[PDB]
């Protein structure tokens, strides 16, 4: 005998855009779920992050 | 060099409840002490409330005759409100307060010959006697009479009410109501009396007084 | 929101003429938060305290209050007054006790002159029911609902006199605050000015 | 003593509240060799009523075989019952019930028949309460509901009309937001908001019109209608464990058990 | 062989005064206990004869003018005999009582405007304003008012009498007398307000009752 | 509560302000009880809690965007068409819903203010500058099919981040307005 | 705040520090603000200190 009961709340369906945590996606087109590592061999070591 | 000592002027002086704020006092200039009585006139113990307000009161009677009927109401009677009056003695407490949380001591007394029988039932209510059962009074706390066996019933009751305290002078309902009812029918022969007399006595437990008020 | 409740603001106004018997009636209080009279002409405004602004938008207030009494006089003017607490509701009938009969009822007097000019006046919780209930937003009366826990009047126990290069009255200003106060059950009212 | 008095007869405690576990348990004879003293007895003494009695040689009866107990009243009453049902007829009528523990209002004004046998078996009742709704009919239409204590100023009650409330003061009580086509059910707390100690089922006068009601629904709809279908609402109550209840009381009568 | 315990009937049972002797009673049955209360309704000490006999009674009052000459008497009260109405909280202890023993608390109260002069006296007699001289009556418990340097005394007394008690309905002879003179002649100019009011205020102190009685 | 508003046609672009001005007299301000609260401290500091109710039609697709003071952005208060391009508007970041599935939407709403906190009551042009905070638009689009009102409502709350500072006295009887 | 009164007079004042505005705020709730009470029979002078309160 299953008893899980869950509440729908609202705002339901609702796409947000404006920060990251809600932007990002659910599933992958990518086969395996895999990932990709790093590879600073043609930029010459400069990487941006700011 | 001196020092002079002065009056007392800005103190809280006088009763309880009457703070007497003065710019300008004086010392109590009052002379003797109080003495004792080694030959007393009164050997009986002081008033207070402890022998005044919690005493037996007679506040209702009623006749239980052999016509009634079964299930007959033979008394109905408010048990705060005939207490509420000037002939008893605690009308002089609660004529100046205004609420009190008390609770209801009951005695009844009935005197039949051994010629007769039935029975009677005193069941004290609160509030109303609503649409609950008469054959079901014995939930309520009561006391059986008969004639073969008792004549004198007691009940002791605590305080049941939705508010904090009961209101004399405008109350909203009554706390509790007395019943008594036929629980069986009276019977006599030839010559024995058709009837004997009934006694309600009443008193409070634990008077509790708040709020006095000027008005009469 | 205490501290809005625990500041005392000014309520009522009153003066104390020289031409009065003792034991006559100058004002009657009854007793809540939700007590206002004054106004003003320039700009049309109804004046508020601070203890009513906080309590119109319960349904239920319990708590002690503390009125302040202030008075105004020169150094040269002399007597006493009579406040009185009669335990109670909002509408009984009050006028018909005398000044000895005033007695009864817990009270106190108060000297004009010297050098204090302010009576803290702490009312006691007397009722039958733990909360008072808000009636403002209704229209029709109720009897077992109430505003108040009774009225306060305010006798002359002392005459006024005085000398003849000074004025003939007394104004006293009626301050209000709460202690002890509690209150639930939220919604929303406009509270309008109580006209004794 | 507190008194002062003085007593040597008694009259004893008397209906012990929740004086035995109601599932047939254990903690051999019961009864059996000893000669019953319990066989014969006077019921005037609340001194010997109390005594277990015995005239026949038994014993043990054994265990039940359902697991919970159903002689519980937070377990019986933990089942909820019908309340009141009513139906809609045009654009923005606001509807009110209130709830109402009187013994007087007689059904569909007051409780109904499982209710009302219930809240008359005792004297106080203190504490929330559980309240489900059930939408049935048509669709696509908006819903509000609010909460009010009693002895504040609201709409009639028990009659369906326009909304004489500002918007202003509906929100501040706080309320809810729904739509007919999305959920179908809402399931609600109803706080305890009363100035009063605690509301009573049976009282005459006065009594009976300040101390039996103590909350106050009504509901609000938008966007009614197109083309006629009937909007049926029905209310459910029950019970929670932090209510309360107080002082044991006679049943009802048979004519007093009347039903929708 | 089983003992079985029965009712009992016959003890003395009841309040302190209304000794019920019966030949027959039963065991009390009352359910429940005395709760207290968490969130109290109200806040005040609960009433008891502390706070109701002991309080400041304003029983009689007087005005003092310019046009009454040296050694005139403005008040002439009993002090015993206003205390005893129904318009004060006290009657409601001394109505079911008869003997009573107690100690007198006086206040006295007027204003004067500082424009004015004069001053007054304020003596507890007892007994009598008999043949004693006016010259002399600073022997008494008294207090001296004067518009130059204070407006309010104070006197207590304790209980000076020929017998054991009071009695309330049918008196012997008052015990206490309070009495006011013009101790100087108020003098005005031109303007300034030609009277000041008067006030008495007074209370029990250590009220002892003794012998309740049903009449009214 | 804080407002309530309808549309009409298709494309139609919304805008209101939240402004805490004593001066601005409802349906265009703080109605009953939020005019009441904001008047009784000086300054406020922190972000709000937004939610709002979709009522009406179906099938209806919105987006809503949020855009701080002192930025470009169409009037206030005006339903008219949409005057910024699809690049200003993404760019601030917004949300998209659909009204048949979901009829709500509960909403952050940020501090982003280049001055230390707005104030209550103010006059002459301080009032017009230092009251408003924020700046929340809607637009639909699929509207419509025969036709239906959709109505929005919107409510406020107030979120533990938030500050108050220095108590104030009271309005009085005749600035609580209602709706 | 500085006053003269001879003692044949009756009165008072108040003096209240207020920040920004004039607004809608009722007349008879000053005292919640900074003040001090002037007054014909006790005292004559009266002194308020108050720090920085600005949104800038």
């Amino acid at each position: 005998m299953m008893r899980n009961e869950t509440r729908v709340s609202t705002t339901e369906n609702v796409v947000n855009l404006s920060n990251y945590e809600d932007a990002r996606a659910k599933m992958s087109f990518a086969l395996d779920q895999e990932d990709w590592k790093s590879d600073p061999s043609q930029g010459g070591g400069i990487k941006i992050t700011h | 060099e001196q020092m002079i000592q002065s009056v007392d002027r800005t103190a809280v002086t006088g009763a309880s409840y009457f703070t007497s704020v003065d710019q300008s006092s004086v010392h109590t200039a009052e002379v003797g002490s109080h003495q004792i009585e080694p030959l007393k006139t009164s050997v009986d113990k002081p008033g207070s409330k402890k022998t005044q307000g919690e005493k037996f009161f007679l506040i209702h009677s009623a006749r239980w005759l052999t016509t009634h009927a079964l299930f007959h109401e033979v008394a109905k009677l408010d048990v705060v409100k005939l207490l509420y009056n000037e002939q008893f003695a605690v009308q002089g407490l609660l004529r100046y307060h205004t609420y009190a949380r008390f609770g209801i001591e009951i005695q009844v007394q009935i005197n039949p010959t051994p010629f007769q029988q039935g029975g009677l039932i005193c069941a004290m209510v609160p509030g109303d006697q609503s649409y609950g059962s008469i054959a079901s009074l014995t939930v309520y706390p009561h006391g059986l009479l008969n004639c073969n066996i008792n004549n004198v019933v007691r009940i002791k009751v605590p305080f049941i009410y939705t508010r904090g305290a009961y209101h004399f002078k405008d109350p909203q309902y009554p706390v509790w109501e007395l019943t008594i009812r036929v629980w069986s029918e009276l019977n006599i022969g030839t010559g024995t009396s058709a009837y004997t007399s009934l006694n309600v006595l009443a008193r409070f437990t634990d008077l509790e007084l708040h709020g006095l008020t000027p008005l009469s | 929101f205490t501290t809005w409740t625990s500041i005392p603001t000014l309520a009522a106004q009153f003066p104390f003429n020289a031409s009065d018997s003792v034991g006559q009636q100058i004002k009657v209080i009854p007793v809540d938060p939700y007590f206002f009279q004054m106004t003003n002409t320039n700009p049309d405004q109804k004046c508020i305290t601070a203890l009513a602004s906080i309590c119109q938008m319960f349904c239920f207030w319990r708590g002690d209050l503390v009125f302040d009494f202030q008075v105004f006089p020169t150094k040269y003017h002399s007597g006493r007054l009579l406040f009185c607490f009669v335990p109670g509701n909002e509408l009984i009938d009050v006028t018909g006790i005398t000044l000895k009969q005033a007695t009864t009822a817990p009270c106190a007097v108060m000297d004009i002159a010297g050098v204090q000019s302010t009576l803290r006046f702490r009312v006691p919780w007397i009722s039958d029911t733990p909360y008072r209930v808000n009636r403002y937003t209704k229209e029709a009366h109720q009897k077992g609902e109430y505003t108040a826990i009774g009225k306060l009047i305010v006798y002359c126990y002392n005459r006024l006199t005085s000398p003849s290069n000074v004025a003939h009255h007394v104004r006293v200003n009626v301050y209000l605050s709460a202690i002890n106060l509690e209150c639930f059950a939220p919604l929303y009212h406009a509270m309008d000015v109580t006209t004794q | 003593d507190d008194s002062g008095g003085f007593s040597t007869t008694v009259s004893t405690e008397q209906n012990v509240p929740d004086p035995q576990v109601g599932i047939t348990t254990m903690r051999m004879d019961v009864s059996g060799v000893q000669a019953p003293v319990g066989a014969i007895t006077t019921i005037e003494d609340p001194v010997l009523a109390k005594k277990v009695p015995e005239t026949f040689p038994e014993l043990k009866p054994g265990e039940s075989r359902h697991t919970s107990d159903h002689m519980s009243i937070y377990k019986f009453m933990g089942r909820s019952h019908f309340l009141c049902t009513f139906t809609f007829n045009s654009n923005n009528k606001e509807y009110t019930f209130p709830i109402t523990l009187s013994s007087t209002s007689n059904p569909p004004h007051g409780l109904p028949s499982t209710l009302r046998w219930f809240f008359n078996l005792f004297q106080l009742y203190r504490g929330p309460l559980d309240l489900t709704i059930i939408i049935t009919g048509a669709t696509d239409v908006d819903g509000m509901a609010w909460f009010t204590p009693v002895g504040l100023a609201v709409d009639t009650p028990w009659v369906e009309k326009e909304s004489a409330l500002q918007i202003d003061y509906k929100t501040a009580l706080g309320a809810v937001r729904f739509n007919t086509r999305r959920t179908g059910n809402i399931q609600i707390r109803l706080p305890w908001y009363s100035y009063l100690y605690a509301v009573s089922g049976a009282l005459d006068g006065l009594g009976d019109k300040t101390d039996s009601t103590f909350g106050l629904v009504s509901i609000q709809i938008a966007n009614y209608n197109h083309s006629d279908e009937y909007l049926s609402f029905s209310c459910y109550l029950s019970v929670t464990e932090q209510s309360e209840f107080y002082f044991p009381r006679a049943p009802l009568n048979s004519n007093a058990m009347l039903s929708t």
